[PDB]
């Protein structure tokens, strides 16, 4: 375990995580170091967690989880490598713009990966652009299982275990019960239209301000458009009653077939949002193929 | 009914047959038995009732002591050590909130220290691989409840209470799977509070007829049958409780008539 770590050259930081190098086999990876006496509470349940169900999860499009390095004081996880994160590349892109077909092309791997995440009972409940990892072959990765959960037994909603509030569904805010696979779906949703837009699509301040920014977008909820709504938790008779907005004007360079699956991908009543397994059969992805990015590496 | 239900289901069922303890392991041990296990498992579903934690919890931490004991020979008196570690793990993994190392050294009643426990933890981790995502007759019980056509908590609950039973003792248990045992647990409870039987649903889903679930059921009711003389009793306590109806004070059928 110790001659393991040995074998490894340490590059440069990129996250702690480290880009590093095989001495023996010359394998370029990415180290991600855990210090455990900082806690003196164990292995970490993120660690646990992330370990257990990636090892599990072996896909191209979820980020490949190569070994476990555990001594006495430090844990480490061996991933492979990749070249940046999409929130770096969607950054770098401003000026420009992401091409639509490689916005395409990346949605479409995404929900590949997700969906293989579901169909084994895992939750990502994390996905935001930060978490997603892509290479200069224009494929794209699910990274970072921290928050990661088995939904073999259903799984309850955590305070503080929870996604960014941007990309944080509306059964999330209002209160409800148990995560779905649904909370899932939403998140790429948000990421896909701000491909799209080169803006956040609902850029919240706060759970209350969140909420209220996809209200003006989408529309106010009611028990028609997503029965129980005025029954969860969290949910106030004194909201405003807001009209959805024409989603040609909230995603506009989008087709009908990206309004489409985008609208299915935002559907309010999580029975109802599309499914990933779904998603990848819809007829925006009829024409798919894999650019590649113009990294700024 | 989700539509990865099916996939999931597979999946588990993969799974299941993989996560699998030696059936023979406890007459390989050189100094602990079935009956010491009994006390551990017994005792486990107690400190769940006292922090209040899933009863998922409790059947993963099952698994990962039979496992490592399929594996590593432990003496009567480390055996508490490693059901200890077991129920820490379960509860990082399964829980939201999993009590602190502290509170586990706790309830073993300063029989060991927090670094035992921690080195244990480590110990069972190598040997168990980190691979703690295991399937549990919980889980299987989940998925056939979506096939209960009248839903009904009742049943759920009795189902839940046989198939914890069946963590109790490593004979006979053992030797059938997750997903065959709750087919036993589901047929029996529901025959006991409805008098209905293993839906035809639940046939094409899982493959199990009641003829295939029959010697596990046979089992099952004997079990639940001698459940009040089983020298083991903090789960029948557990299902006395209103949040289970009351369950564990139903009469078991006298014959399952099969
Ligand atoms: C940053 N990071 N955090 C995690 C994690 O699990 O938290 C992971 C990574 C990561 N980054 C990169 N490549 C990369 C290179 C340059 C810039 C950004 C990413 N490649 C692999 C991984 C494995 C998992």
């Amino acid at each position: 375990p110790l001659v393991d770590m040995e074998n490894f050259q340490k590059v440069e930081k990129i996250g702690v995580v480290y880009k590093a190098r095989n001495k023996l086999t010359g394998e370029v990876v990415a180290l991600k170091k855990i210090r455990l006496d900082t806690e003196t509470e164990g292995v970490p349940s993120t660690a646990i967690r992330e370990i257990s169900l990636l090892k599990e999860l072996n896909h191209p499009n979820i980020v490949k989880l190569l070994d476990v390095i555990h001594t006495e004081n430090k844990l480490y996880l061996v991933f492979e490598f990749l070249h940046q994160d999409l929130k770096k590349f969607m950054d770098a892109s401003a000026l420009t713009g992401i091409p639509l077909p490689l916005i395409k092309s990346y949605l479409f791997q995404l929900l590949q990966g997700l969906a293989f995440c579901h169909s084994h009972r895992v939750l990502h409940r994390d996905l935001k652009p930060q978490n997603l990892l892509i290479n200069t072959e224009g494929a794209i990765k699910l990274a970072d299982f921290g928050l990661a959960r088995a939904f073999g037994v259903p799984v309850r909603t955590y305070t503080h275990e929870v996604v960014t509030l941007w990309y944080r569904a509306p059964e999330i805010l209002l209160g409800c019960k148990y995560y779905s696979t649904a909370v899932d779906i939403w998140s790429l949703g948000c990421i896909f239209a701000e491909m799209v837009t080169r803006r956040a699509l609902f850029p919240g301040d706060s759970e209350i301000d969140q909420l209220f920014r996809i209200f003006r977008t989408l529309g106010t909820p009611d028990e028609v458009v997503w029965p129980g709504v005025t029954s969860m938790p969290d949910y106030k008779p004194s909201f405003p009653k807001w009209a959805r907005q024409d989603f040609s004007k909230v995603v506009p360079p989008l087709d009908e077939d990206g309004r489409s699956l985008l609208s299915q991908m935002l559907h309010y009543d999580p029975n109802k949002r599309i499914s990933a397994k779904a998603a990848l059969a819809h007829p925006f992805f009829q024409d798919v193929t894999k650019p590649v990015p113009h990294l700024r590496l | 009914v989700p539509d990865y239900h099916e996939d999931i289901h597979t999946y588990l069922r993969e799974m299941e047959v993989k996560c699998k303890p030696k059936v023979g392991y406890m007459k390989k041990q050189p100094d602990i038995t079935n009956s010491m296990r009994a006390i551990l498992v017994d005792w486990l579903v107690e400190v769940g009732e006292e922090y209040k934690l899933q009863n998922e919890t409790l059947h993963l931490a099952v698994n990962y002591i039979d496992r490592f004991l399929s594996s590593m020979s432990v003496l009567r008196g480390k055996l508490q050590l490693v059901g200890t570690a077991a129920m820490l793990l379960a509860s990082k993994f399964e829980e939201i909130y999993p009590p602190e190392v502290a509170e586990f050294v706790y309830i073993t009643d300063d029989t060991y220290t927090k670094k035992q426990v921690l080195r244990m933890e480590h110990l069972v981790l190598k040997v168990l691989t980190f691979d703690l995502a295991a399937p549990t007759v919980n889980q299987f019980l989940t998925q056939y409840f979506l096939h209960q056509q009248p839903a009904n908590c009742k049943v759920e609950s009795l189902a839940m209470f046989l198939g914890e039973l069946s963590l109790i003792d490593a004979d006979p248990y053992l030797k059938y799977l997750p997903s065959v045992i709750a087919g036993a647990a589901f047929h029996l409870a529901l025959y006991t509070v409805t008098g209905q039987s293993w839906p035809e649903s639940l046939i094409r889903k899982t493959g199990y007829t009641l003829e295939s679930l029959k010697p596990c059921l046979m089992d099952l009711h004997q079990t639940y049958l001698k459940a009040p003389q089983h020298a083991q009793q903090s789960i029948r306590e557990k299902y006395k409780n209103s949040k289970y109806h009351g369950v564990s004070l139903l009469n078991p059928p006298e014959t399952l008539n099969l």
